[PDB]
């Protein structure tokens, strides 16, 4: 079913986690479906800003820094995730206004 | 023939409606899905059907 | 032992999305706390719907208004054409 | 005993220049410690909550982050 | 080999550490932190050390998100001397006790 | 005769913080709420119940944040709030991102 | 429109709320902070509604969508 | 029914239906309904203590919701629980900043 | 003409051992229905949570207890576990 919907997160593995995930009696055979292309989309949306801070540093590897600028560059995944704090991270390069020596 | 408008004209329904499937396998699978696929055959199984 | 994680998963994302980038262990730890936390979230705000119908059952139609509730504008558009998208096509 | 002053002036300090603090005084520092200590207290009382109902006499890093997500403050990276 | 205006260090201490990544409270006074506080709970614990990095880090981060709103109440108060009315009204505000 | 500043104001603190009936009266707060939802769906109709609900959430809300600007206003040495105090408490509570 | 909220209706919350004195522009930043949050509640009611199939907020709406915002509310049997 | 048997005002019966209908778990156990009902009852009864204690304070004999918000956020616990919890028709503490009041 | 359901006669018949000479208005039992409600989901998403990280579905009255220790504050709790477990004692022990 991952190559009749063309998708990669395994709608199957899904199926079976919603089984047994005391959420309804019955399942349908869609909303896995619909549920991992949600998936696949949020993790494109991080992953991409996660290879623009790979690009601004020239660095390979992501590493989890990478994934806390990418974060916290981004407005709507701010307003997201604020509430969620990711190990390794550090926070932003952030310097107020008053503490530069005039 | 290429100028045979009302050919195409006529066309251009099947090729939009069978448009949702544009590859093979599931395309495969579209037709076991009646072609005597007894349920629960796997989808590998049942496109070598 | 058979600890199933989502690894291989996010890596053909990451080779099918900037396709010559590495990544670490704990990185891809990260990645499946998030898988988790937003699955989580996202059937439990469903079974929320189930029983504020009373409707003991899930189709797609409930994903749909659950990804409205969560998500903030834009992206919950971005997300609801993708799944309709891949929907229609399965 | 006095584990609370393991908490050094240098660490009050360098945690202050990580979160952007310029002028740090001198009354701070306790009061910094108090706070790190009810918010150890109340962690730890959920993580050992969450031991003895396992029936194990041992403490795992998946009771911390379950007491974590427990609280509102959940932490990625270390499973679960 | 010499000796400026004070604010200078400040401002390189800053950038060292945004710059700068990993943890900043040591391991092992930490530990037996946890220990101390988790031996008035029960006797005789034993722990995996991932959980007390992980407090490690749920501390760092708790310290780091009150200093944030505390540096924000100094500001608006025209003041860069944090004194702990401000780190009262910060832990009022988020309400949490 | 006139009386003195801070005597109508603080009396008014003590009689309106005795009754808890509403204050931000129904029918223009009504006319605010159908034209917000006006822009989600076309002619929605209301009950009653849901328009009391949010009208009672809005001046609960406003009261708690109040005292969150209130308290701000005083911490930072003064007596009267402005709206930077409401900016930062908002800004503390992690509403703007 | 906007312009139902009254200058001493805010002066009468902002004495609820303990504020002795007011300055001016607190009335524009006050119905903006309100139409913000009055906006991701009537989104989020809405969208209970809209998956309800039905033309009417209900109060269970209401009450369901601040308990999505971590804003329960009492009173109302939810 | 099952309630006299142990001796409670809140029914197991119905408690039990709940924590099959509101999928839980699988399956619920015996006795465990009977515990949540001892735990609602003992929190109920901590709340209208301080609710008729709050009736007391004004001098009326039925309980308006004036006196339940006060009691709520009189107790120290009880305004650590029902924090986050507004009340309909709640309003807030007889509350003046001491540093706000005339010389 | 859907039979809906409510708690107002058995917290009534509580307020009526604890203060028998004291009301109710209605609005109040409405209230403290929504209270009963909002303990009682909070209760059943914990005992769901202990399920779900113990590897178990049988629900017994300990996850309830450890439920219990974990949502309320702490000398409440204790109460709160005296009470529940004379209640356990006292109906296992007759029937």
């Amino acid at each position: 079913r991952s190559s009749r919907a063309g998708l990669q997160f395994p709608v199957g593995r899904v199926h079976r986690l919603l089984r047994k995930g005391n959420y309804s009696e019955r399942v349908g055979a869609g909303a896995p479906v619909y549920l991992a292309a949600v998936l696949e989309y949020l993790t494109a949306e991080i992953l991409e800003l996660a290879g623009n801070a790979a690009r601004d540093n020239k660095k390979t590897r992501i590493i989890p820094r990478h994934l806390q600028l990418a974060i916290r560059n981004d407005e709507e995944l701010n307003k997201l995730l604020g509430r969620v704090t990711i190990a390794q991270g550090g926070v932003l390069p952030n310097i107020q206004a008053v503490l530069l020596p005039k | 023939d290429e100028n045979d408008w009302q050919m195409l004209e006529m066309l251009k329904p099947c090729i939009e409606e069978g448009f949702v499937i544009q590859d093979k396998e599931v395309a495969l699978d579209f037709i076991g899905r009646r072609g005597s696929a007894a349920l629960g055959i796997r989808r590998e199984k049942r496109i070598q059907y | 032992s058979r600890k199933e994680s989502y690894s291989i998963y996010v890596y053909k994302v990451l080779k099918q999305v900037h396709p010559d980038t590495g990544i670490s262990s704990k990185a891809m730890g990260i990645m499946n706390s998030f898988v988790n936390d937003i699955f989580e979230r996202i059937a439990g705000e469903a079974s929320r719907l189930a029983h504020y119908n009373k409707r003991s059952t899930i189709t797609s139609r409930e994903i749909q208004t659950a990804v409205r509730l969560l998500l903030p504008g834009e992206l919950a558009k971005h997300a609801v054409s993708e799944g309709t998208k891949a929907v229609t096509k399965y | 005993r006095d584990n609370i002053q393991g908490i050094t002036k240098p660490a009050i300090r360098r945690l202050a220049r990580r979160g952007g603090v310029k002028r740090i005084s001198g009354l701070i520092y306790e009061e910094t410690r108090g706070v790190l200590k009810v918010f150890l207290e109340n962690v730890i009382r959920d993580a050992v909550t969450y031991t003895e109902h396992a029936k194990r006499k041992t403490v795992t890093a998946m009771d911390v982050v379950y007491a974590l997500k427990r609280q509102g403050r959940t932490l990625y990276g270390f499973g679960g | 080999p010499h000796r400026y205006r004070p604010g200078t260090v400040a401002l390189r201490e800053i950038r060292r550490y945004q710059k700068s990544t990993e943890l900043l409270i040591r391991k092992l006074p930490f530990q037996r932190l946890v220990r101390e506080i988790a031996q008035d709970f029960k006797t005789d614990l034993r722990f995996q050390s991932a959980a007390i990095g992980a407090l490690q880090e749920a501390s760092e981060a708790y310290l780091v998100g009150l200093f944030e709103d505390t540096n924000l109440c100094a500001i608006h108060a025209k003041r860069v001397t944090i004194m702990p009315k401000d780190i009262q009204l910060a832990r009022r505000i988020r309400g949490e006790r």
